[PDB]
């Protein structure tokens, strides 16, 4: 089969115009139909596009579908954003008997100026190193919009096993917060040269590093 | 099995692709098609088959290069999705949405005239047509020494039959011995895999009574 | 008005079974193929299986093939999904989605047009556990504009909630207790940190007060 | 349209052949127009033929009519994007009669 790739974060101001792209790894994009589902948080998904451009009855004309065969992409487009358009947007396509879902895109209507996140990275405590355990804590606070990507690196190299990342939730001040805990064992902790927590927000990366002692 | 279903081979007619008879009986429940469609000049072809004595099938030996030849649906269902056993639903590439201009030809080396059949697909919409056979104006031509005719697909919504609102139009000519048939097509083609020859003489009837 | 409704969601120990049932109404149920879509709690959509209008043809996804069995009763306008040999990975929200075609799995898929409200299937060997608190020590007397970062780490606790106060409720300004993460083990975990002046480092005592009621485990910890 | 009566129905429609491709797009817009008619025992498709023609009743356009017969409970379905003269009423036959052609008095 194949895989579809949408951005994690998209943001714009009310009345402006966004586009959410969806790129297909293998096989042409114009070799089967593409959908666009939208999921407002706490509700089931609903379908705003089918057959790559068609609006169901009851979908505002500001939603449009598209297919760019050159970039092998399908692109949703929303004109004149409302506040109720804030949701997650999944693209979908099809193969032999396989239904491929996009990663999902978080569409944020800016209600306050953007704020880069604040990263605070802690090593494992010497006490947990006595429990023969080791845990890295990457605390991410005071960012808007509420979309981040957390990547861990073992001394120069991606490490995805043992990571647990929270869904961003709103703080008291209408800004979002998240956490990410990498689980390790003390033998791997003292093994490498350094450990890093990379937080990606709106196309900017804030990297922090820790080390044994 | 419908009497015309012996030529195309829908799932009902799998046991009647090469029959040989003196007396042929059609029943009221016989359907020539699985994927909805109908034969141009159906009755003439039925009248030809009723006195045919049977059908002999010879592979026409078309080879297709760099397109999709597995076209299938769950209307013509044998194992899972399938299609007519004597024909092939030519689609486009998964890699590229193009259907190359193809030229496929057959020479009747035999002493008896050959029953050549083929289909033209009328997709549910131009969207569907462009998704299967690629974008652009689609055109299929057929030619021999006697017969010549060209076909363009007519996409549109038809009433639901076996779940499909599309239709296939089945056409046919009879190649004389040593003559040649040639198919130009850049999409919307249901190509024949095997040809059909008449085994002798017979009589067909229509009835609903015991044998 | 087309409306779908799912029932049967619950909590299941791994290795167990559960029979979900989606209820259909407002359309000719026999002539529209049906499908089951799931969503992990905080992840994307993932199609699970599908079934034709007749009920003869049944198509499963790879991740669930052989363990899941889909079926339907056209007379009761009801859909079913038999989930067997359940795992932690299969914990998600399950929707029934009306397909646009009669047949599924043929050359072209026009998507779904209606989605049921959903049902939560949770799979975890949920043994109630008291946390184990660890101190998050501050940096080596390094600071930014006077600030500093130290906190307490609550680890491997179940179930929610816990309460983390600092110095028996004295320290309020500069504290931030983060939401818990539901890690792979079926358990929760969270932290809480304070932004303190870098001067009093080494000259003052900061105590974090963790209270877990269901485990009757309450621990004060010093950083 | 579905035939809800106990007798075959007579469905008639028309296609409009405009005087030019300009006339034709004025009425129905730019594009290529195609009408597809389909039932169980019937499926056919028609294309408008615009172009220059001599005048008949001072009109250079034409409207030709087509017709099938819907068997009971059979459903007819049209697909058009222009040049369609749509039927408003179907016709049902009443029984037996006899037709003649004459030029004398009753
Ligand atoms: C057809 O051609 C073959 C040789 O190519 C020849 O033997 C045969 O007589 C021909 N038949 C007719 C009817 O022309
Ligand atoms: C026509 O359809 C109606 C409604 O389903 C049915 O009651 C009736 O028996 C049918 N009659 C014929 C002649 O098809």
């Amino acid at each position: 089969n194949f895989m579809l790739t949408q951005p994690h974060s998209v943001s714009e101001s009310p009345g402006k115009t966004v586009t959410i792209s969806c790129t297909r790894s293998s096989g042409s994009i114009a070799s089967n139909y593409v959908q666009w589902y939208q999921q407002r948080p706490g509700s089931s998904p609903t379908t705003v596009i089918y057959e790559d451009n068609q609006r169901p009855s009851g979908v505002p004309d500001r939603f449009s579908g598209s297919i760019d065969s050159s970039s092998n992409s399908a692109s949703l487009t929303i004109s004149g954003l409302k506040t109720e358009d804030e949701a997650d947007y999944y693209c979908q396509s099809y193969d032999s008997s396989n239904v491929v879902f996009g990663g999902g895109t978080k569409l944020t209507v800016l209600g306050q100026p953007k704020a880069a996140p604040s990263v605070t990275l802690f090593p494992p405590s010497s006490e947990e190193l006595q429990a023969n355990k080791a845990t890295l804590v990457c605390l991410i606070s005071d960012f808007y919009p509420g979309a981040v990507t957390v990547a861990w690196k073992a001394d120069s190299s991606p490490v995805k096993a043992g990571v647990e990342t929270t869904t961003p939730s709103k703080q008291s001040n209408n800004k979002y917060a998240a956490s990410s805990y990498l689980s390790l064992t003390p033998e791997q902790w003292k093994s490498h040269r350094s450990y890093s927590c990379q937080v990606t927000h709106e196309g900017s990366t804030v990297e922090k590093t820790v080390a044994p002692t | 099995c419908g009497l015309l279903g012996t030529i195309t081979g829908p799932p009902q007619c799998d046991q009647f692709l090469e029959f040989s008879a003196d007396l042929i009986i059609e029943r009221r429940e016989g359907s020539d098609v699985c994927y909805p469609g109908k034969f141009v000049n159906e009755e003439a072809l039925r009248q030809i088959l009723r006195e045919s004595g049977g059908i002999d099938k010879e592979a026409m030996g078309f080879t297709y290069s760099g397109i999709r030849t597995n076209g299938a649906t769950s209307a013509c269902r044998r194992s899972g999705s399938s299609f007519y056993a004597e024909m092939k639903w030519l689609l486009s590439n998964t890699d590229n949405a193009a259907f190359p201009q193809m030229t496929k030809s057959y020479k009747n080396t035999r002493k008896s005239p050959a029953l050549i059949v083929w289909g033209i697909h009328h997709s549910v919409s131009t969207a569907e047509q462009t998704k299967l056979y690629g974008s652009g104006n689609k055109l299929v031509t057929v030619g021999s020494s006697n017969y010549q005719q060209s076909f363009v697909p007519s996409p549109g919504a038809r009433p639901q039959v076996n779940g499909l609102s599309g239709r296939i139009d089945f056409h046919w000519l009879m190649l004389n011995p040593n003559d040649t048939v040639t198919f130009s097509f850049n999409g919307a083609f249901i190509a024949p895999d095997r040809a059909s020859f008449l085994r002798g003489k017979s009589m067909g009837i229509q009835s609903g009574v015991q044998v | 008005e087309v409306q779908l409704v799912e029932s049967g969601g619950g909590l299941v120990q791994p290795g167990g079974s559960l029979r979900l049932s989606c209820a259909a109404s407002g359309f000719t149920f026999s002539s529209y193929a049906m499908s089951w879509v799931r969503q992990a709690p905080g992840k994307g959509l993932e199609w699970v299986s599908a079934i034709s209008g007749s009920g003869g043809s049944t198509y499963y996804a790879d991740s669930v093939k052989g363990r899941f069995t889909i079926s339907r009763d056209n007379s009761k306008n009801t859909l079913y999904l038999q989930m067997n040999s359940l795992r932690a990975e299969d914990t998600a929200v399950y929707y029934c989605a009306k397909d646009r075609l009669l047949w599924f799995g043929e050359l072209l898929f026009e998507g779904f047009d209606y989605w049921g409200q959903g049902t939560l299937v949770t799979v975890s060997s949920a043994s109630t556990k008291g946390p184990s608190v660890f101190p998050l020590a501050p940096s080596s007397k390094s600071t930014s504009g006077g600030t500093a970062a130290l906190g307490c780490l609550v680890k491997d606790y179940f179930p929610e909630p816990v309460t983390v106060s600092w110095n028996s409720g004295a320290l309020t300004s500069g504290v931030h207790t983060f939401p818990a993460v539901l890690q792979s083990s079926g358990l929760y975990s969270l932290s809480s940190v304070v932004t303190v002046p870098s001067s009093s480092l080494g000259t003052q005592t900061y105590i974090c007060n963790v209270n877990h009621k269901p485990s009757n485990t309450k621990v004060d910890k010093k950083v």
